[PDB]
RNA sequence: UUGAGUGCAGAAGAGGAGAGUGGAAUUCCAUGUGUAGCGGUGAAAUGCGUAGAUAUAUGGAGGAACACCAGUGGCGAAGGCGGCUCUCUGGUCUGUAACUGACGCUGAGGCUCGAAAGCGUGGGGAGCAAACAGGAUUAGAUACCCUGGUAGUCCACGCCGUAAACGAUGAGUGCUAAGUGUUGGAGGGUUUCCGCCCUUCAGUGCUGCAGCAAACGCAUUAAGCACUCCGCCUGGGGAGUACGACCGCAAGGUUGAAACUCAAAGGAAUUGACGGGGGCCCGCACAAGCGGUGGAGCAUGUGGUUUAAUUCGAAGCAACGC
């Protein structure tokens, strides 16, 4: 609805799940879809084949209310991040700008401890 | 194997046909090397073709090497042990390996009620863009680039 | 083999000369090392603390990721 | 006047105390958008979400640590010290050498400083996290894995006086081949040297002669050649334990035995040996293939039961049409 078709995609992908999710222009959200969300469960979320299947029926929901430029915001250093972003343009969007926004800190709080396996 | 390369001993033509590859057909349905039944009937089949949407068996076979083509193929070479593989470049002998497995066991998996009707529609789906070894070409077709998500980091 | 960076002979870093600023930092905003530019270890240091109170007043941004 | 100290001219330094201040990140709150998952593992479970999260955007609150430069780099007597600015302030090194004229070195007692953990009193609390709770693995797991979470970690004032406080090398001073970088000076030359060479004072690394060493190794930053002053040791346990004394609120610290055993305990190296290391090198060991077992029934061998006995042995690879 309003076929606005200037949107925002958000990439966020762990070792273990990722979410993706298209919004509006600074963005109010849209339509996301999530590796857990596509029947996968437990281990096999953490594969980049789910993020193929992910970004199509986001991007099916997303065109549905009308949807051609696109921005890609991507958190989440994860495996298939980048196999996310070539389905997303395999599905017909206008992907032009790539910011790989992982937020670092400057040595605010303490990590947990290592894990001793 | 280990040490290095190896041969694969390609076959002779047929001297009745005159075509190597019809050969390389022959010589995958037949069990204990019954050339007598299971040759014949593929002869029988083919001309089944030539009495029913034919003309030259040697053309139809080309055109079942048509719509039966492996044109890509993947290979599992994983590194640190999970799924890993690529779409690879196909050889022409693994393209008539596969193409042709396609169509042999596809045969086996058909199975009609008459021994060489089975083969008769089999060759029918295969040089006429029919029957599901076809539609095994579409899915190979399929899990071309769509292994593809794993097959960007090489 | 590596060139100096007081050719002109500069004797004072001046805490304002946005023009000699930008010979050094990253343009994603960060700090070259010394082995990049071969420059001198106390001018270095000179280097550091300039740019650390240009980061202050906002003579240059933190982080430039735009 | 050479040792030592005071001139005068200079140079570097995350040396220390006090007072303010900067941005990013994590968490909490306020609000807009959005529905059905978020999260973790070897795998799963507990947990959180339909009283609308996880996600995204804007704004506020709060405490701690200071991303890159950062380097066998710097400073301090040792512990140690890294965001920025101001005030107070201690030491080091180089050049000069008018001045004082042996004023030095070491230090049993004594006094001061003294990582982390801890105690008391009063503030503060974002993470992280002993104890404690739950979930799972386990034959058992009051462990390692995951989800929570207090005292603590922080600040102010006292207390304690410990470590692998290790370079397992006390300090002051003089002598003995070389090569090699690097931190800070000063001086001479070509040269606009700040783009080179040459020499010298002070630290910091690396390789290497004589020599020392049981070996390992060390080797102008001695584990060589020597003098001064301190500290400690004399087979292994019992044991830094017992008793006494001193300090501490307490935990504790300092000092410090014997009875009674044993003929060993210990350092270094040599031959088979592990690396969860690869250079290999192979092999139906794999990847690629076909066919077979495990289905139904029949026959056989073994385990089992039955037996008047179901007559010996065989027992993963390397026993069961033996």
């Amino acid at each position: 609805k309003k076929n606005i078709e200037s949107g925002v995609a958000h990439i966020h992908s762990t070792f273990n799940n990722t979410i993706v999710m298209i919004t509006d222009t600074h963005g109010n959200a849209l339509a996301w879809s999530s590796a857990g969300s596509l029947g996968f469960k437990g281990s096999k979320k953490s594969t980049p084949f789910a993020a193929q299947m992910a970004a199509e029926a986001a991007t099916k929901v997303a065109m549905e209310h009308g949807l051609k430029t696109v921005d890609v915001t991507v958190k989440g250093p994860g495996s298939g991040r980048e196999a996310a972003i070539r389905s997303l343009q395999a599905t017909g969007l206008e992907v032009t700008a790539i910011r790989d926004v992982t937020p670092v800190p400057h040595n605010g709080c303490r990590p947990p401890k290592r894990r001793r396996v | 194997p280990r040490k290095g390369p190896v041969a694969k001993r390609d076959v002779l033509p047929d001297p009745i046909y005159n075509s190597k590859l019809v050969t390389r057909l022959i010589n995958r349905v037949m069990v204990d090397g019954k050339r007598g039944i299971a040759a014949n009937i593929i002869y029988n089949s083919f001309d089944i073709i030539k009495e029913s949407t034919g003309n030259d068996p040697l053309e139809v076979f080309e055109q079942a090497m048509k719509n039966v083509m492996p044109v890509l193929e993947v290979k599992a070479r994983r590194v640190g042990g999970s799924n890993y593989q690529v779409p690879v470049e196909v050889r022409p002998e693994r393209r008539t390996t596969l193409g042709l497995r396609w169509v042999v066991n596809y045969a086996r998996l058909r199975g009609e009620h008459t021994m060489e009707e089975r083969l008769a529609k089999e060759i029918m789906d295969a040089a006429n863009n029919t029957g599901a070894s076809v539609k095994k070409r579409e899915d190979t077709h399929k899990m071309a680039d769509a292994n593809r998500a794993f097959a960007h980091y090489r | 083999k590596v060139d100096y960076i007081a050719a002109n002979h500069i004797e004072y870093i001046d805490y304002k000369d946005t023009e000699l600023l930008k010979r050094f930092i990253s343009e994603r905003g960060k700090i070259l090392p010394r082995r990049v530019t071969g420059t001198g270890a106390k001018n270095q240091r000179k280097l550091t603390i300039a740019i650390k109170r240009a980061r202050i007043m906002g003579l240059l941004p933190f982080v430039s990721d735009e």
